[PDB]
């Protein structure tokens, strides 16, 4: 039914993993209960070795797989548990369950269950090469953490195999760890990692995740492990991939539930064992202490240790597990002081005085603790508090047997292992922070310490011992006897995993929820123990398989979420929209109450003052309280930060902002709870900065996110600012260091230092070379900035990085990580941020960072560039960026609004012959068509249309051409479109429109000048691309044909500002210099996207203010739906993996029933994108909702296919298109989707332009694009933005449009802002313009400078250089300055020109081609590159150095370089007989040279650069 | 103050003197119709007051232009801050005028300060300051130069702007001697004159190129002798941790401290 309120409280369970679940116990065989004074005794004695099963013998380490012989060298039997497991192991990927208890380390056979799948990725001259395996092990403790991953990395290196734990940062390290092999890592950090989502890019060859002790489960710890759980189980079975599972826990039942729940099979998945098989027998002893008076078990507890310690005091071991650092060595010296206040009694526990090698502790002494007074004593101490080679050390006797009472913590157990006759565990409990009280440490870390008593060899049986409480030592015995259920503790956090599915879109509505529940463990556990969690077995008929219960539990979740804002979720929708709040909880790990806070207490203006409180009031230390004890040390932490802490006084919030200040600082502390809960609120400390400042770098408050970047980099550095920038380099002698800071003396002054110039001042002259070592190895960026007016709203600033520093790997790292801002002038409104990393390998190369920033009407002197390395702190680099020469651009006036005139019919015309080629198409013309006829059709004029991408000014040009045609039968056209395969579509049209029905031949420019002067003149409308209309009448003068055009039309101009736009631009000129010179009138068409500056166009084409027709986007037969999605991971790998589920999502909302064309980043990533479409089908259970037809319908259009998954791809429905489709294969799914037998169709950014099929959606995906010259990737162009989203075009049929546009946040205002209004556009013949200039020196039409100011005087430049000049480097709007700029750049172009010997200019005034100029602009190729060319020319010239010269051209400066190609680039130049000097492998050049060898050779390539070879062919 | 106790209780005023800057009293009088009306923008008084403090006075100097064919309007278009320490009582700042090319393009229009305590006359010290700079530098005009208070009054701000006469700028000159009741010094020195406010175009800010404002902390660096540069930078609050390094360099432990409790649990990134 509808939501049930439900309150999760008093339904999970106080002291986690201490509950004891089940509330009986059962004593072992010899069990022994006792009473004394104050201390009752439990023993229990070992239990029976299970016999030797008949013939069952351990498998030899020869027997078992060889290719797994592998780094288990000198094992030569196995283990009981070993040879029971390994048939399991290597002949079984059944999810794996190994139960047993502390001893029989599981790891090994762990191993062989990892050694399936790394034998399965093996070959015969090569190895397991890491390219298909990686497997996690998940393990609780760091301690595990460390000795695993180092004891299995120089284990398995026999093979090679990359063992790495999963411990470094997002970004710091994702590069270095993607070449991590399988890893160990914490279920917590692999939580984060999986909640940011980095984990998706190494997950698909992620093959198996063992779980080592998931006995964590019991502890409220378990959460996070039971999320990954549901997480794994849950999208492996969307994946319909599996996923390899190991799991381990100690001896205890419901063992099948934890089968169930890990989808471990109880047939052969399972591994279960009793305890009785211990290799060394345990012998229990438990002393509950029923004494009230703590004082007096104070005294009483070190009594029963000190009686104990009599009971080994002879030949025998003892290991003494203490919970604190302090309390550790406090608790030995006190067996010293007993064995002396008893009279040397027990003492003189060698075999004499000198025997028993009392000399070993003797000669050793000096150390660095008091541990060297113990050492005289039979007692000692050892912990990484005492320190860590003294650690090592101390192990080194330890093993040496040579102390025979080793006082030590936890830690150290659960460390690097070392086994006792008798292990101690004094107390078992500790002061939890987080309750900020004494409560019971749980259960696997006395599992890990008690399990220390006895050794694998030294000993047969071994005995350990547990001083506990009364009320509570029964359940300790419950827990080493396997009567210790295991349950889930998430039933707390079941809201915050809740919130992380959502935002990871791995939960849509509380059905996915549901779904994912499924696959928890508390869906097996809640259910094999209802009446337990609250689940009443009348209740659990009423809902069997509880789907009602799941949902009033799922409520809880809704409305707490809500409630904190981190989802908006709805009553009856049942689907739940996160924002930021909530994705900051799941990519920081915050909690949702926290979150909530952050968005009350965080503003704009906030300062460290109130940020103290903000960061002492975080929920996540709520139960840590200022003790009696630590308010005197309170006033003394406030009488020394220099921070004011009158905020808040003697209470949690003083204490925990105080510590932080402490924690800052570098500030010592007296008490052990004040050192502890300092620790851990420091630790949380950090993670609740980065989440404040992620909140504050979102909503823009300027000086607050500074300041959190700074406090986050503060707490890292464990300094504030006042230490020195020599501080972040810890390679400073301090001495030195203090010296120079002491000084009033800029850091930011040190560089101008040499050598010794440093020490100069700090009187350290012999130092001075690590001084400026140090000085330059500091991170430094220097940075320029070009800028431009785009519009009056906002200008364009780009960017240029270069380094000030040398890099080092220790001090560096893999890349530097910036976050830059674009902020305000008083730093107040962020208008962006973006956040950058240069990679080492990317290092001191400038990469052009591109950004726009708004203005205003009160316009500000100046905006501001910040720049911060991430977590170098003291680290900054400033950029003022000055408006002070600003020229505001002139604002467009307002576009022609579209009067509703009487819909017009192809009935309008009076021609039949016309009418024909409308009539069997459509009943009306658009308005915009029908308002531009009376123009285009029935006038002569200039007509100019500039309509958003799908109006139709196609069809006016093609009034027009009606009119020509009307007018003159043998009338010439010239159509000149910049697109290529759009014109060769037009022409395509055209061939068929007019050689067919109105039977005038139609011809199409090709390459050969001869054959197509023979094309043009011979046909009637002229089809051509805007160099291909230049290079053929650039003497046009002398072409007779061509004055006798009647009728030009440039189609789609408004790709002047955008690239090929200047040729066509000059050549419109010329075209121009035709209907003027000629004599003779020509019709002037000129078509255009959107357009705000329309006018100046117009007249610079001729057009009247009557005949230009301005529209806005708002004016087109279909309306829009436009959609834009913001991806906040910048990586390119990770955004496109990750943001796939939006896509197939996005049908589903708005065009699940219509045509979907997906526009992707690469010719790859179409197939990738389109196999996780049809995946994401599966899961969402509409299954083919793509096919429109029988399968059998398939086959007849399936039989041409190439591509083997091309088939299946059409059997669900959804198509590819890119290069690689032959072209028969591209046309036959063209016809499929045409038809409407496909739907959605995997188009790439190449196939933007060339295709008929139009959509109802259009959804772009990745927006940015890889380029290799530059190593880096940028974002699409705006005249591809244009075409793919009028791609949408369902006139036919749609009431509107769908357009869907998924990319970064930067390239999200991008679109919002430059899509709704017009574009601008500019012409670029001022940054091209040798080859303009130097066609008509070589034609003699600008002969002089004159003329060359004459013939740019007839430019679309004059005109708009005029109107914004300085966008155009003009700081002079005037006519005196527009002058001025034009015969300056014609004096320097044309000096530059003569300077390259490409024409001589006579006295400075006249001009005269030469033989360079004459074979440049006969073979239309630019003269810098021809100038190259005169430079590599020589008499002794041969082909090997001819084709390096003539390949270097710029003509061959289109070809790029693509993905990764750097590795077969040069494997292809080995294998070509021609070698290169310093083969360059981002360099076209030696690409080309490269491609030509191919070409001589003969050598077949991919088809892929064999499309760049017949190019540059 | 008490370097230390003193310290907190006005950091902690000053952590909200934004409050103020929506409480602001203009100075409306009788006008003399023949001088010039000063026009100030919001926001930059907004800033130079927030970063002030209530009882030691800050001082900023006023540049800007008149608008061409409007004369007798004074746009104030920027605000520079020197290196300085000031009193509870005034402002102590060196000799050395702000140059730049930036601010080439505008005439010094005088100084302005903050006020802890309201007095509805010129500071004295106020009076012979500005007389002291046309005592040796021309730049300043005596029609074109004025001398702003702005006092912090109760959560809120109360400013005046005034123009000296001819003996005011006499004795300010003539006048050594540094307590508030010098004798010659009477209200015959000042003339207070129209200043407005400005939602109407954008002011922006002036820092040295190297250095701080607030030497209020550091009675060593500053010295009448010592010498500045200066950038379109924003000054930083009064007591940012760039003008206190000595107690951000207070810092006394020895460094083995994390001998105590070493457990070490992270698990996490």
């Amino acid at each position: 039914a509808p939501r049930q309120v439900l309150d999760l409280e008093d339904l999970v369970f106080t002291q986690g993993s201490h509950f004891m679940a089940n509330k009986r116990c059962q004593l072992p065989d010899g069990s022994f209960r006792r009473q004394r004074k104050g201390y009752e005794e439990v023993h229990v004695p070992a239990l029976k070795p299970k016999p030797f099963g008949s013939e069952e013998q351990l498998l030899p380490v020869e027997k078992l797989p060889k290719y797994a012989q592998a780094g288990f060298e000198g094992f030569k039997t196995l283990n009981r548990i070993q040879s029971k497991l390994y048939r399991a192991a290597l002949e079984t990927d059944e999810n794996l369950l190994l139960c047993a208890p502390t001893g029989a380390g599981k790891t090994n056979v762990a191993l062989m269950c990892m050694l399936r799948e790394i034998g399965k990725h093996i070959n015969m001259d090569g190895t397991i090469n890491v390219d298909d395996f990686k497997i996690i092990y998940i393990a609780p403790m760091r301690s595990l953490v460390q000795e695993m991953v180092g004891s299995f990395g120089k284990r398995l290196a026999t093979y090679g195999i990359t063992v790495a734990e999963l411990t470094g940062d997002h970004q710091l390290c994702k590069e270095e760890i993607s070449a991590t092999q399988i890893i160990v890592c914490t279920p917590e950090k692999w939580d984060i990692i999986t909640r940011k989502g980095g984990e998706r890019t190494y997950t698909q060859l992620v093959r198996l995740i063992i779980l080592d002790e998931i006995h964590l489960l019991h502890d409220d710890r378990g959460p996070v492990l039971e999320a990954l759980v549901a997480r794994a189980i849950r999208n492996i079975e969307m994946t319909q991939e599996d996923v390899r599972l190991i799991g381990l826990s100690a001896t205890l039942p419901n063992y099948e539930d934890v089968a169930t729940f890990l989808r471990v099979d109880p047939a052969k998945g399972l591994f279960y064992f009793d305890n009785s098989f211990r290799p060394v027998p345990l012998e229990q002893t438990y002393v509950g202490i029923t004494e009230k008076k703590a004082i007096k078990r104070f005294q009483i507890m070190n009594e029963i240790v000190y009686e104990k310690i009599m009971e080994h005091a002879g030949k025998n071991q003892v290991l003494v597990f203490v919970h604190s650092r302090k309390e550790t060595g406090k608790t030995a010296r006190a067996i010293r002081d007993m064995c002396l206040e008893k009279d040397t009694l027990g003492l003189f526990l060698r075999e004499g005085s000198a025997s028993t090698e009392v000399l070993r502790t003797e000669a050793e002494q000096c150390k660095n603790l008091e541990l060297k007074d113990l050492l005289p004593y039979g007692f000692a101490i050892h912990h990484a508090g005492m320190t860590r080679v003294d650690r090592t050390l101390v192990e080194d006797l330890f093993a040496d047997k040579h102390i025979q009472v080793l006082v030590s913590t936890a830690t150290l157990a659960w460390g690097v292992n070392l086994p006792a006759h008798t292990v101690i565990i004094k107390g078992t409990q500790v002061y939890s922070p987080e309750k900020g009280r004494w409560t019971e440490l749980g259960a696997l870390d006395i599992l890990q310490m008690l399990g220390r008593a006895g050794r694998p060899q030294y000993d047969t049986k071994g005995e350990g011992i547990l001083i506990t409480s009364h009320g509570e030592l029964q359940y300790y015995l419950s827990l080493l006897n396997q009567q210790l259920p295991i349950e889930s503790q998430m039933v707390s956090k079941l809201p915050d995993m809740l919130n992380a599915e959502i935002v990871l879109g791995n939960v849509q509505n509380a059905k996915d929820a549901v779904n994912w529940l499924g696959y928890a463990y508390l869906y097996i556990r809640m259910l094999r123990s209802p009446t337990l969690y609250g689940i009443s077995h009348d209740d659990l008929k009423g809902d069997p398989l509880l789907d009602q219960r799941r949902l009033d539990l799922v409520h809880t979740a809704a409305l707490m979420l809500d409630k904190n804002n981190l989802v908006k979720y709805d009553k009856k929708t049942g689907n739940f929209q996160v924002t930021e709040l909530g994705r900051i909880a799941s990519h920081y790990y915050i909690t949702n109450d926290t979150v909530q806070t952050y968005n009350q207490l965080l503003k704009p203006t906030l300062s460290e003052i109130e940020l103290f409180r903000v960061f002492s009031l975080s929920s996540e230390f709520k139960n840590i309280t200022v003790r009696e004890e630590e308010k005197l040390e309170l006033q003394k932490l406030l009488e020394r930060v220099p921070i004011p802490v009158k905020e808040s006084i003697e209470e949690p919030s003083a204490k925990i902002n105080v510590l932080l200040q402490a924690f800052i600082s570098q500030l010592k502390l007296e008490g052990f709870a004040l050192m502890a809960d300092m620790v851990y609120v420091t630790q949380s400390a950090g993670r609740l900065m980065r989440a404040i400042f992620e909140i504050v770098l979102n909503r823009g408050w300027a000086q607050l996110t500074d300041k959190t970047l700074n406090l986050c980099k503060m707490i890292d550095k464990r300094m504030w600012q006042s230490m020195c920038p020599l501080r972040q380099f810890r390679k400073l002698p301090e001495e030195v260091v203090k010296k120079i800071e002491k000084k009033n003396f800029p850091f930011e002054r040190l560089y101008d230092l040499n050598h010794n110039e440093i020490g100069e001042l700090i009187r350290m002259p012999k130092m001075g070379k690590t001084i400026h070592k140090y000085v330059h190895l500091f991170p430094k960026l220097e940075l320029s900035v070009h800028l431009q007016p785009i519009t009056r709203s906002t200008l364009k600033v780009e960017l240029t990085i270069t380094p000030d520093f040398q890099w080092d790997e220790k001090v560096h790292g893999s890349s530097e990580a910036f976050w830059i801002l674009v902020e305000d002038v008083d730093s107040e409104v962020i208008l962006h941020h973006e956040y950058f990393l240069l990679k080492a390998k990317y290092a001191q190369d400038e990469h052009l960072i591109t950004f726009f920033v708004p203005v205003f009407e009160p316009l500000p002197p100046q905006y501001f560039i910040r720049v911060v390395s991430d977590r170098w702190l003291s680290c900054e680099t400033q950029l003022p960026v000055s408006f002070r020469h600003l020229i505001l651009p002139e604002k467009y006036p307002p576009p022609t609004e579209l009067l509703d005139l009487q819909p017009l019919p192809v009935s309008a015309l009076r021609n039949s012959a016309f009418e024909s080629l409308y009539q069997d198409k459509f009943p009306f013309f658009n308005p915009i068509q029908t308002q531009v006829f009376n123009t285009v059709y029935n006038s002569d004029d200039n007509v100019f249309v500039g309509a958003p991408t799908g109006s139709g000014k196609t069809i006016c040009a093609e009034f027009a051409i009606l009119r020509m045609l009307l007018q003159s039968s043998e009338g010439r056209c010239v159509y000149i479109t910049p697109m290529e395969a759009l014109a060769e579509q037009v022409y395509m049209d055209w061939y068929e429109k007019f050689q067919d029905r109105l039977n005038k031949k139609v011809v199409l420019l090709t390459g050969e000048t001869s054959t197509d002067l023979k094309l043009l003149g011979k046909g009637n409308i002229i089809i051509s691309t805007p160099e291909k209309w230049d290079i053929l009448s650039r003497r046009w003068k002398q072409r007779k044909n061509v004055q006798n055009i009647n009728l030009f039309v440039v189609d789609e101009v408004h790709l002047i500002g955008g690239e090929n736009g200047p040729v066509l631009e000059v050549i419109c000129s010329r075209m121009r210099y035709i209907s003027s010179q000629i004599e003779r009138p020509i019709r002037i068409v000129a078509l255009s996207s959107s357009l705000s500056n329309a006018k100046d166009v117009a007249h610079w084409l001729g057009c009247s203010a009557t005949s230009t027709f301005n529209f806005h986007p708002n004016v087109r037969p279909v309306p829009l739906e436009l959609h834009i999605q913001g991806f906040n991971i910048s990586h390119t790998q990770t955004r496109l993996l990750s943001m796939a589920k939006p896509v197939y999502h996005a049908i589903t909302k708005h065009s699940p029933k219509k045509p979907v064309i997906v526009f992707v980043p690469s010719r790859k990533q179409t197939r990738l994108t389109a196999i996780d479409i049809l995946t994401t089908c599966a899961a969402d259970i509409q299954r083919q909702r793509f096919l429109h037809c029988t399968e059998k319908d398939l086959i007849p259009y399936l039989e041409k296919l190439s591509d083997s998954t091309l088939k299946e791809t059409l059997l669900n429905g959804v198509g590819y298109l890119h290069e690689g489709l032959s072209p028969m294969e591209r046309r036959l799914v063209e016809q499929l989707f045409s038809s409407g037998a496909i739907q959605v169709v995997v188009a790439s950014r190449s196939l933007c332009w060339g295709m008929n099929v139009a959509a109802h959606l259009v959804i772009i995906m990745d927006t940015q694009y890889y380029n290799g010259k530059i190593h880096a990737y940028v974002d699409y162009p705006i005249y591809d933005v244009l075409q793919m989203v009028g791609h949408a075009n369902r006139p036919l049929q749609d009431d509107e449009g769908r357009c869907v546009i998924m990319c970064q946040g930067s390239k999200k205002d991008f679109f919002k802002k430059f899509l709704y209004e017009p574009l601008p556009v500019e012409s670029h013949l001022d940054h091209c313009m040798h080859d303009h200039f130097n066609a008509e020196i070589v034609t003699k039409t600008i002969e002089n400078k004159q003329d060359a100011v004459d013939y740019l005087t007839w430019t679309f430049l004059y005109r708009r250089m005029t109107q914004n000049p300085n966008y155009y480097n003009l700081q002079g709007i005037s006519h005196r300055h527009l002058s001025d700029h034009l015969s300056e750049l014609v004096e320097q172009t044309l000096s530059d020109l003569e300077q390259s010997k490409c024409i001589s200019i006579e006295d400075e005034m006249d001009v005269a081609p030469l033989n360079l100029g004459m074979i440049a602009a006969y073979y239309y190729i630019n003269y810098t590159t021809i100038e190259l060319f005169s430079m590599s020319l020589n008499a002794k010239t041969k082909v090997r150095g001819l084709i390096e010269i003539i390949s270097n051209a710029a003509e061959y400066e289109n070809i790029p370089i693509r993905h990764h190609e750097d590795n077969l680039l040069r494997q292809l130049a080995q294998k070509v007989p021609h070698k290169l000097n310093n083969p360059k492998f981002n360099d076209p050049h030696v690409k080309t040279n490269l491609l030509l060898q191919a070409h001589l050779s003969r050598m077949q390539l991919s088809a892929e650069l064999q499309s760049d070879t017949e190019e540059i062919l | 103050f008490s370097s230390k106790t003193e310290w907190r209780v006005r950091a902690i005023s000053a952590a909200n003197l934004h409050l103020r800057t929506n409480h602001i009293y203009v100075s409306s009088d009788d006008i003399k119709e023949t001088g010039y009306t000063y026009i100030l923008p919001k926001n930059v008084l907004k800033k130079f007051i927030c970063i002030s403090d209530l009882r030691a006075q800050i001082a900023g100097y006023l540049y800007g232009v008149s608008p061409p064919d409007n004369p007798q309007v004074k746009e104030i278009r920027c605000i520079v801050m020197v290196p300085q320490w000031g009193t509870h009582q005034t402002v102590h700042l060196p000799g050395q005028l702000p140059q730049h090319e930036y601010l080439k393009e505008m005439e010094p229009l005088g100084w302005i300060h903050t006020q802890p305590n309201e007095s509805p006359q010129l500071s004295p010290q106020d009076v012979t300051t500005h007389a002291k700079i046309m005592a040796d530098n021309p730049s300043w005009d005596g029609e074109k130069t004025i001398i702003i208070t702005c006092s912090f009054t109760p959560g809120s701000c109360t400013l005046t702007a005034y123009k000296l006469t001819p003996s005011g700028y006499e004795w300010g000159r003539q006048n050594t001697d540094k307590g508030n009741n010098p004798k010659g010094y009477l209200p015959s020195h000042y003339e207070r004159v129209q200043m407005l406010l400005s939602d109407r175009f954008l002011g922006f800010f002036m820092v040295p190129a190297q250095s701080s404002w607030n030497y209020n902390f550091m009675g060593v660096r500053h010295d009448p002798n010592m010498k500045y540069e200066l950038q379109l930078a924003n000054p930083k609050e009064f007591y940012h941790e760039v003008h206190r390094p000595s107690h951000f360099l207070n810092f006394a432990l020895l460094q083995e401290g994390e001998v105590y409790s070493a457990d070490r649990e992270d698990l996490y990134a």
